[PDB]
């Protein structure tokens, strides 16, 4: 004789983004692959404007929430997101904003290629030494058929050789937004 | 006057009203806390370094004063004296620079804000548990008789003052101090009061007093169903009967009519 | 080359209009302002008395009256304070932004037992929010009696008068408006006075007219003195309880109490409380929360529990009185909102210490736990800072303690030598889970399982992942491993090859549904059971999620987990099933038996069947066959 | 006797101290105030040129500029407006509570056609909140260039200045202090301008210094580019403009679905603009999120966006703007006073939003998309709202027993019922397959009647309140005492059959032992031996399941008041007839007990309820499997 009222929920841990692209297929269209790449760029810009660094952004750290909402976090081999300066052994402080930029670039490569980087050689010690000296890099030919050219320029810029000729995040965000609001199909 | 310039630089590490829709909080708090602790420890290293350097420099200054007193009787040491004078003067001027740096550093640790553990330091604190014997209920028949006589007489005067009215909010506050005071014996005397009002054949007074009495007895019967005393259950039925729905209103009306017929036939 | 200086001026008419029509929101705070002024005057005369008693020969008591009159529209507010002289009357009551209290405080020695309200200046002009003409009558010790009259225009008249003597106080006569004649009704006056100014140290009284028609003197406007100001070594239990009854309208008393106070730059004094039984509309929200108030010099400022305590500690009542803070022009809000978040930390810390102290005696903890247990598990879900201190007040039923709840740290004591990790199970009732298929093996080797039988337990156990370096492992998730002997391992390895053929055939009959069928070691006396996979929902969580009213559905398929089947290689039924499958490749009886076995396994492992009519028909056919009826 | 008249006065230093640091929070506000002073100035020169030109020989265009200087810690706010003379630099900027806008509006001949911000006269000292030294340089059409300068506290200097040519306008220079030196950057200024004042009618520009390859200066006028649309006439706008505004007001990669645009020219004046998102946001049913859907705007200046009562709870997806012209406002321009007009605004908005909902229900292609996403929010209006229930129940579209994959409506279903029928039949279940071939709807679907399906929790929450339609009552097919109007020959046959199945009733009630409160015989089944129905007053099965499953229950009270149930059997099935024949002879046998327990348990299983202890039933099934295969023992 005294009804009720519907009650709201709290939240839940949505699926990780490494599950979507590596253990399942979950292939989206080209437009949505753009929107996710923009969301991770904006969020890292906010952290980088208060002197907070992250030290790693493994693709499983990214949590593709309900509907579509990217949320970087920290909860945690991972020698595939590291910079050619992290694997050094001097001064115990190689970390800077450019290393975050490099990790973001590798995330972008995984995101539009659809495959794990360095699929050719399978030896951890060999890979770490090779990145050390006689350095290599992922081959850029492995791309989607309809992938644009504006970002292929952005990817090559994020990981060149060194920490002095790498961009900062406002330029990357501006480039991604410019490419985003120009793309019906290509 | 009215200067509020001191409360301008407070800092909290777990603030929830500044976040980004692309960072999950949770881990943001840990980052902020770690940065604050690291900065505090760096400044503490600097301040303790300056303090211990000043202490050892004062000890060495006392030692140099003792050496000067010794040389007041002795002779020969000039190059050492000149080197000590030059080094000590340069060290003292750079220490004055460092002291001014610390004096500005206090103003900066005002600009770099107060944290939680600089604003206040604790005083006294006490805590009790109230281990009371929560079991108190006197014999049913004796309480019935004594409450009947005393409480039923006094609150019968009260209920005779109250029953000639029909208001709800007045009835609400009257039941508030009733559940402060009254018990089931007052309810039984209200029942017999309605019963002997039936014999007196006051139709409109029957309608009003029966309205109030059936509301109270519905409180009573809900109490019987839940075994929770009428003292403890007054606000919920009142707030659901003042905002009673149409279906609840017609149910209440039909139950009122049924109870009126039952009492008239009783 | 002709720089010339000037001085800042002020325009008066716009200033007054702006003040009295813009500063404040409500129209009910004028009573608060007037009461504050009267309290200050009484404080002044009281302080001045205790050096020479020659200043109290005209009026010995200190009081405050309220006299309404609904025939002439007046709201007189007589008091017996210090009074004002002519020069002071002109210079403070007729000069905006100048206060006479600050001068008295500054000239007064250095440090005294005085603490007064008011330093701004624009406070008495708030009477013109609801008023048309105000009159003030005053008398001091060393002057005559004077009358002040104005109408919030641009002038005021001050004259000497003869009339009714007062001792030494001040009268404020208020001629009310035409559309605001609802402040001469007594329920409204009582509500305003009780909400705003009820801890003033002096006896406010009313002067109503009830029924000769008498003259009533109801003093009950405030008769509950503040108790947090005095020493904590002189309050004796019962004194607390009364203050609790007259604070929030209860018929019972409390169960615990804290009386702490911090010092430094930001200082306050708190009186937190814990109730006996939970209110039945605790999670109804909607209504503004008023369980913790905030006072400055014993005058209400603002109430809130959305920013002073977290959302899972809304059952605690108290008082947070302080001494000085950065207030607004209308003392109804606080600049620098970070002070509130600083206060919240100390409140939370003291509350947790109180809980830990109360959990010592194991006789009153049960009463607190059986009525306030959901809030703790709500806190574990969203509180990263203190989740280790809140994970030790958890009591669980366990299968080595009959009808008494045990603690989590007590569990880790009575473990075995080779045991790692804690075992748990989540169900819907305490007897549905006591005798299930999964438990029937680990409970035969002397191990322990805890019983988490409630809806919020899943929300808790999803976040708390380890305790004291031990891992929480469930009994229903794709291949738990428990310490065992080597010989058992060799025998199980042989049996795995023994049953390697029927296992594939069942996967053939059962299409997309199960995902892999395997031999298991978790059963001793049941044919088969269903387990889920590591990364995904469990059965109970799926059951809870499918019953939420306001939640979307387009993400259900992404989260659900697959299910495996466990064939136990000792029951006779499985032994004969292998016999049948060995000779015949496909017979109707084998198909029917496999389907029925899977269906009962689904029914007994917490899952909900998607078409009960088929199962019912299958049961009815067998009932018919074994008792006669042909068709 | 003697009467002395006086006049009021003030204390200047204390008043200034009150102004600076008592009724201004969120320091950033200062910038807004300064901008709101430039715009007004510009407006004046746009009004003196309408009657006659040749008051614009000094400047042609109107603009607002911002120049930050990171080296001397200054921030300039150049503006080419009307200007100020010498007699107005001492009577306007050197007197508390004195404005020049109000005196300007007084002299007009009630022609209106102008609207300027501010009438109180304290808004320069908000700019004083952040700086320690303020300098003003001004020029007018009939004076010489003059320079104001102050550092707070009973002083200001008004010397003459010959050091720079300014055509016509004003120039405000702030000397920042060491603590607050974050307003010289790009992000802070950009955010403050974009959030507080971006719909001002003039081109705010910025002059920051960049580096390219080298101190080359940059012109970033994009501080405001989107113009206010809601001031135009509704008929003269196209769809692409609306889409562009919606996109660059809440960032989203898709346009809108429907848009409303109205005005209210009564004693109260406001114009609104409401949209409808194409896809529902993910976190729209949370606890305490900072709601921001409808934003207020008094004269194109942001006031507040949270509000308590502007739209009711269930209308949350609606997003847009609401512009007014006059409201009771505080001294800080962030809070509303006495909150009475909000009721009128809320009523009007609700009415027009419902009008839009009804208008959209004509085409049969967009309504499917709207209803697939925002269906839940309509089934809250029937629950909470009580004066709009009648016209909110037409927009509900359910499945049915005659439409394969097509959602029909209640009004369509009313116009398809046969003459004899007098009520609507519905069934509340868990899924659509589980509800399609159940046992309750077996007689009503053989006569040829129509039942409506309802498979979701919010359907229970709504149906519990909606009890009528066109003066017809809804009756469920899973409750006690459901009557199908039919001829009394079969009713007499049922009465005759109600006498030979009498002893079995009391035998079954005795054996089940206070688990069922009645065991009657009834007419709702054709091919099923048993089915369990609940009482007429009390929770149904599925409602009880939903009540139990949810968290935060407070389950002390609910457990011991609900869940009444019955049982009913059919006199046609061979099982029941054989059972009656068998129990006729021996009233203390053994097989009958096992059989009745099995029947009751299976009927409980396939009717929505949940078993109390699932192990016993499974063991019984296993035992029968074992005995029907010859394992014995
Ligand atoms: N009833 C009164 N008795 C004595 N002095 C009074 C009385 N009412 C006002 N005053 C005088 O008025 C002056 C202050 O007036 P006003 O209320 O405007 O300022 P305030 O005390 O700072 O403000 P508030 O109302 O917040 O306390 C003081 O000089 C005080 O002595
Ligand atoms: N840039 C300007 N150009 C011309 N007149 C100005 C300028 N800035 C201020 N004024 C003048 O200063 C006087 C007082 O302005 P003040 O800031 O004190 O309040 P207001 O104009 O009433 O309000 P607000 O600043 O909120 O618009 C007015 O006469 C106004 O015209």
């Amino acid at each position: 004789t005294k009804p009720q009222l519907a009650i709201v929920t709290q939240w839940c841990e949505g699926s990780s983004l490494y599950h979507h692209l590596h253990i399942i297929e979950t292939k989206f269209e080209m437009i949505k692959l753009i929107d996710i790449a923009r969301q991770t760029a904006q969020g890292m810009d906010y952290l980088h404007a208060k002197s907070i660094i992250h030290r790693d952004l493994k693709s499983n750290n990214i949590f593709l929430h309900e509907d579509l909402t990217v949320k970087i976090g920290d909860f945690g081999g991972s020698i595939l997101w590291m910079a050619p300066e992290v694997i050094r052994m001097q001064d115990k402080n190689p970390y800077s904003f450019q290393s975050d930029v490099y990790a973001f670039g590798i995330v972008l490569y995984e995101l539009m290629t659809g495959q794990l980087p360095y699929s050719n050689i399978n030896n951890r010690d060999q890979i770490i030494f090779m990145v050390g000296r006689g350095y290599l890099s992922p081959d850029l030919s492995k791309v989607r058929s309809n992938c644009p050219k504006a970002m292929k320029r952005l990817m090559a810029e994020c990981l060149k050789k060194k920490r002095d000729e790498r961009p900062l995040f406002p330029q990357i965000l501006a480039s991604i937004e410019l490419l985003a609001r120009s793309l019906p199909k290509i | 006057m009215v200067d509020y310039s001191v409360w301008d630089h407070i800092e909290v590490s777990d603030d929830e009203d500044e976040t980004h829709p692309n960072i999950d909080t949770a881990s943001l708090f840990r980052w902020r806390h770690q940065a604050r602790v690291e900065r505090m420890e760096q400044f503490q290293k600097e301040k303790e370094e300056l303090d211990r350097g000043c202490r050892e420099c004062k000890r060495k200054v006392a030692e140099c004063q003792r050496k000067l007193k010794e040389l007041e009787v002795a002779e020969g040491g000039k190059a050492e004296l000149e080197r000590l004078q030059a080094e000590a003067q340069q060290l003292r001027k750079e220490e004055r620079s460092w002291e001014q740096k610390l004096e500005e550093m206090r103003k900066k640790e005002k600009s770099m804000p107060w944290n939680v553990d600089t604003l206040s330091k604790d005083g006294f604190s006490k805590s009790m548990v109230n281990t009371k014997p929560e079991k108190t209920e006197e014999d049913s028949e004796e309480v019935r008789e004594q409450k009947h006589k005393t409480f039923v007489e006094k609150y019968e005067k009260q209920i005779k003052h109250f029953g000639m009215l029909r208001r709800w909010d007045d009835s609400q506050k009257y039941l508030s101090d009733n559940v402060h005071l009254v018990c089931e014996e007052t309810a039984n005397y209200l029942v017999i009061w309605c019963i002997d009002l039936e014999v007196e054949e006051k139709c409109a007074l029957m309608e009003q007093v029966a309205h109030q009495t059936i509301v109270m007895q519905f409180i009573l019967e809900l109490a019987k169903s839940l075994k929770v005393d009428p003292r403890a259950c007054f606000r919920q039925f009142f707030t659901k009967i003042k905002t009673a729905d149409r279906q609840y209103m017609e149910g209440f009306n039909d139950e009122l009519e049924a109870f009126k017929e039952r009492v008239r036939g009783r | 080359e002709e720089v010339e200086t000037f001085a800042f001026q002020a325009e008066i008419a716009q200033l007054m209009s702006l003040i009295i029509n813009t500063f404040y929101s409500n129209k009910e705070i004028f009573l608060r302002e007037l009461i504050s002024n009267a309290s200050d005057a009484l404080d002044k005369i009281r302080y001045e008395s205790l050096t020479d008693p020659s200043k109290l020969d005209s009026g010995k008591e200190l009081k405050i009256d309220i006299i309404p009159n609904p025939q002439e529209r007046t709201l007189t507010l007589v008091d017996t304070g210090i009074g004002m002289t002519k020069a002071d009357l002109i210079n403070n009551l007729g000069t905006i932004a100048k206060s006479g209290t600050k001068a008295f405080m500054e000239a007064l020695q250095a440090g005294a037992d005085i603490s007064m309200i008011g330093q701004f200046g624009v406070g008495f002009y708030s009477a013109y929010l609801v008023a048309e003409k105000v009159v003030v009558i005053t008398k001091h010790n060393d002057d005559e009696q004077y009358a002040w009259e104005s109408s919030a225009g641009g002038s005021f008249t001050v004259r000497a008068d003869h009339g009714e003597p007062i001792g030494r106080g001040t009268k404020v006569i208020l001629h009310l408006k035409e559309d605001q004649t609802e402040y001469l009704e007594e329920r409204r006056v009582k509500e305003v006075v009780k909400k705003h100014s009820q801890f003033i140290g002096y006896p406010i009284t009313l002067y109503l007219e009830k029924e000769k028609e008498k003259y009533i003197d109801q003093e009950e406007l405030n008769k509950t003195k503040p108790i947090w100001t005095r020493n904590p070594d002189d309050i004796t239990q019962e004194e607390y309880g009364e203050f609790y009854k007259s604070l929030t309208n209860d018929w019972e008393d409390h169960l615990a109490v804290k009386h702490f106070s911090v010092e430094g730059q930001l200082e306050f004094r708190a009186l937190l409380f814990i109730p006996r039984r939970a209110p039945f509309d605790l999670f109804e929200n909607k209504k503004k929360k008023n369980n913790i108030k905030l006072y400055v010099r014993r005058v209400f400022i603002m109430d809130s529990c959305d920013e002073l305590i977290p959302e899972y500690l809304n059952f605690i009542r108290g008082v947070v009185d302080s001494e000085d803070l950065p207030l607004n022009i209308s003392r109804e809000m606080l600049q620098q909102s970070k002070i509130l978040k600083v206060i919240r930390k100390n409140i939370v810390k003291k509350c947790l210490e109180l809980f830990s102290e109360l959990a010592e005696d194991k006789e009153n903890y049960k009463k607190f736990y059986e009525a306030f247990s959901k809030n703790l598990k709500l806190g574990i879900h969203e509180d990263s800072t203190n989740r280790r201190r809140l994970s030790e007040l958890l009591r669980y039923h366990t299968s080595q303690s009959g009808d008494e709840m045990t603690s989590l740290s007590e569990y880790v004591s009575r473990m075995k030598e080779t045991q790692k990790s804690i075992y748990y199970i989540t169900g819907e009732s305490k007897e549905q889970v006591a005798n299930s298929a999964f438990v029937e093996r680990v409970r035969k080797r002397g191990f322990e399982v805890v019983y988490m039988t409630e809806p919020i337990d899943e929300y808790c156990v999803q976040q708390l992942k380890e305790f004291d370096g031990k891992s929480l492992v469930s009994v229903t998730k794709e291949g738990l491993e428990l310490p065992e002997d080597e010989e058992e391992k060799k025998k199980m390895e042989e049996s795995k090859a023994k049953f390697e053929n029927l296992c594939k055939l069942m996967k053939e009959i059962l299409d997309k549904k199960v995902e892999k069928v395997t031999i298991s070691n978790r059963l001793v006396s049941s044919p088969c059971c269903i387990v889920t996979s590591t990364y995904g929902w469990t059965a109970n969580m799926e059951r809870i999620m499918k019953a939420q009213a306001l939640r979307d559905n387009s993400t259900m398929g992404y989260m659900m987990a697959k299910k495996h089947l466990e064939i136990n290689p000792d029951h006779p039924i499985v032994e004969t099933l292998r016999q049948k499958a060995e000779a015949d490749k496909n017979d109707k009886a084998v198909k029917d038996l496999v389907v029925l076995l899977f269906e009962t396994a689904l029914l007994s492992s917490g899952f909900s069947l998607e078409d009960p009519q088929t199962h019912s028909n299958r049961i009815y056919r067998m009932i018919k066959l074994g008792l006669g009826i042909d068709e």
